[PDB]
């Protein structure tokens, strides 16, 4: 009765941006999920698919949790078919996406007085990401007719811009920790307490 | 999203322009913000841009006397011109560069605040009033004479009052300083029992009058 | 550098007709193209976007089009609050502005409201004197006024200054002040101010005497 390490990835100490947000694929265990469902530290736990009650007895080939940081008033963009800067160029989910949305406020953690620029998002990209992909590419992004030769400027931006996440921000725009359980579902190597 | 704006508004031929901007209800992070002027009838003209990593973007013309900067803490930005001439007086906008379908505009505009460049000192408004002397629809209204430079904010009972009133533009006198007048229709019967005043601000000399106006 | 070209630069429509403002470039933009929309004592907005993506809060009445060289800015209905003047901007490789476009509103022909005011006793005191003629609600913005110092007209000490199109009613206002020194206003007792405008069949005039 090895349960799986939903400790690792939910209190982990260090949380990923969301331009390269952090997969960690977990296999051959066993999901309480009724832990965490009854833990009410959760601003926003949506399912789609799949009922929450339903997966405490049911099986999957594999699952895997995705854990970044971003806004407050962004994480309506973590759900199947949704338009913004995070769901167009940082994490796209599919529109036919089997597994929760969990998320959490992290003021009191990834806040610093004074202003905490460590956790950054893609500004420009060319073209809508696929779903679930990862873009970690630090080209300088044309904009206008210009050419760009690999020097920022007018028309030549940064495609990654920092956070600016301070203590004395409002409710929306403070920083969030979403995690995201994507179930792939071959025999079945994650299952719940009923089976 | 609003930005709020300060800045000198009189300055010598000679000086240094300084002008601030801060960002309410918004983080300046997907932003480029910029400063934008346009002197009377010139047009606009791009003065630059910068961000919250701190990279800078300049017009070639004015690249030499132009220093930006930002501060992320206080959500506010600068803008700082070296010996600015009498060709710089302007009305200078700090707007905001949001990032559309990759393509950089200016969503979030700001009133301004005008600069001018001129050798002669400052001068504080005289109020004066314009007493009510047609039928059951009295007029009456005060008078901002000689002050310099502008602008000039006049409220009525101190922002209160905002039916009927007409706030006139500026002109500028024979003497070089300017003088407007601001009237305001009211009751003819309200005269007697309600109380009219007029409320006057110059930022430049920290003039701030309120002057009642009462039949003759 | 491309350079922006607007046609016409000034419309006069009434409202609840529909008006097309014209863009031009000197050189080939695409879609990097946007309107602006700036209020007679407001800051300026952003209506459209990208050539012809309607920005935030924008009413559906404004809509763009064009590709390339040649764009257009529909107004569907104007409306009281649309008078405003429109500029357009390009992004394709490096911003210029353009010259703008003034849109006008026209209404029904109203007459004046004439007011005369004579200078206080405080502004006596100092040595200068100003009398202010005041013409409150009219349409159009064309107005004669004539001052008059016991029959004797006035030309060269008297600066008028003159009020946007209102938000509401689409009328404009007049002040007309009238500057004389404290003994050449005590020198004379009849002080008047006839106004000539198209909504009054005969000319309106407002005097006061000095002693009164
Ligand atoms: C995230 O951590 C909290 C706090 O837990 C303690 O510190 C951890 C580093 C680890 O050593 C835990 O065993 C500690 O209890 C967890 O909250 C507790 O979790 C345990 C799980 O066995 C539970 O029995 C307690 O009742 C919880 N206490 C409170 C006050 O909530 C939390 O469960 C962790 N998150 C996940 C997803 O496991």
């Amino acid at each position: 009765t090895n349960l799986c390490p939903f400790g690792e990835v939910f209190n982990a100490t260090r949380f990923a941006s969301v331009y390269a947000w952090n997969r960690k694929r977990i296999s051959n265990c066993v999901a309480d999920y009724s832990v965490l469902y009854n833990s009410a530290s959760f601003s926003t736990f949506k399912c789609y698919g799949v009922s929450p009650t339903k997966l405490n007895d049911l099986c999957f080939t594999n699952v895997y949790a995705d854990s970044f940081v971003i806004r407050g008033d962004e994480v309506r963009q973590i759900a199947p078919g949704q338009t913004g800067k995070i769901a167009d160029y940082n994490y796209k989910l599919p529109d036919d996406f089997t597994g929760c949305v969990i998320a959490w406020n992290s003021n009191n953690l990834d806040s610093k007085v004074g202003g905490n620029y460590n956790y950054l998002y893609r500004l420009f990209r060319k073209s809508n990401l696929k779903p679930f992909e990862r873009d970690i590419s630090t080209e300088i992004y044309q904009a206008g007719s210009t050419p760009c030769n690999g020097v920022e400027g007018f028309n030549c931006y940064f495609p990654l811009q920092s956070y600016g996440f301070q203590p004395t921000n409002g409710v929306g725009y403070q920083p969030y920790r979403v995690v995201v359980l994507s179930f792939e579902l071959a025999p079945a190597t994650v299952c719940g307490p009923g089976s | 999203v609003q930005l709020q704006q300060w800045g000198a508004g009189l300055l010598k031929p000679s000086e240094t322009l300084s002008l601030t901007c801060v960002v309410y209800g918004e983080t300046l992070s997907g932003y480029y913000w910029t400063w934008i002027r346009q002197s009377p009838g010139k047009g606009l003209e791009w003065i630059g841009e910068i961000s919250l990593r701190g990279t800078a973007n300049y017009n070639p013309s004015l690249k030499s006397r132009v220093t930006l900067s930002v501060e992320a803490s206080k959500n506010q930005f600068s803008l700082k011109m070296t010996s600015v001439t009498a060709a710089d007086t302007a009305v200078y906008y700090c707007v905001g560069g949001v990032v559309l379908d990759n393509v950089v505009w200016f969503d979030p505009w700001g009133q301004g605040i005008p600069v001018t460049v001129s050798l002669a000192s400052t001068k504080g408004p005289s109020v004066f009033p314009l007493a009510p002397s047609s039928g059951g629809t009295a007029a009456l209204g005060c008078l901002v004479k000689d002050y310099f430079p502008e602008p000039v904010t006049v409220s009525w009972n101190s922002g209160a009052l905002t039916s009927g009133v007409h706030t006139f533009p500026a002109v500028l006198q024979s003497s070089g300083l300017y003088s407007l007048s601001s009237v305001v229709t009211v009751p003819s019967s309200s005269l007697g029992t309600q109380t009219y005043i007029c409320n006057v601000n110059h930022k430049p000399s920290n003039t701030k009058v309120d002057k009642k106006v009462e039949p003759k | 550098e491309s350079v922006l070209t607007q046609s016409p630069v000034s419309l006069s429509l009434s409202p609840g007709e529909r008006a097309t403002l014209s863009c031009r470039a000197s050189q080939s933009v695409g879609t990097y193209l946007a309107w602006y929309q700036h209020r007679p004592g407001q800051a300026p907005r952003l209506l459209i976007y990208n050539a012809s993506k309607r920005a935030t809060g924008i009413p559906a009445r404004f809509s763009g089009s064009g590709s390339g060289t040649d764009f257009t800015l529909t107004i569907s209905s104007l409306e009281p609050e649309d008078l405003a003047v429109y500029f357009c901007q390009q992004r394709s490789n490096w911003l210029t502005f353009g010259g703008g476009t003034k849109v006008e509103i026209k209404r029904t022909v109203a007459a004046p409201s004439v007011f005369i005011f004579p200078p206080s006793d405080e502004q006596l005191k100092s040595g200068t004197a100003s009398v202010v003629c005041l013409l409150n609600n009219f349409y159009p913005r064309e107005a004669k006024v004539q001052w008059k110092v016991d029959n004797a007209l006035q030309s060269g000490n008297s600066q008028e200054s003159v009020t946007e199109q209102d938000s509401k009613d689409s009328t404009y206002s007049l002040s007309s002040t009238l500057t004389l020194s404290k003994a050449d206003y005590e020198k004379h007792k009849v002080y008047a101010c006839e106004v000539t405008h198209q909504g009054l069949s005969s000319p309106v005039t407002k005097s006061f005497n000095r002693g009164e």
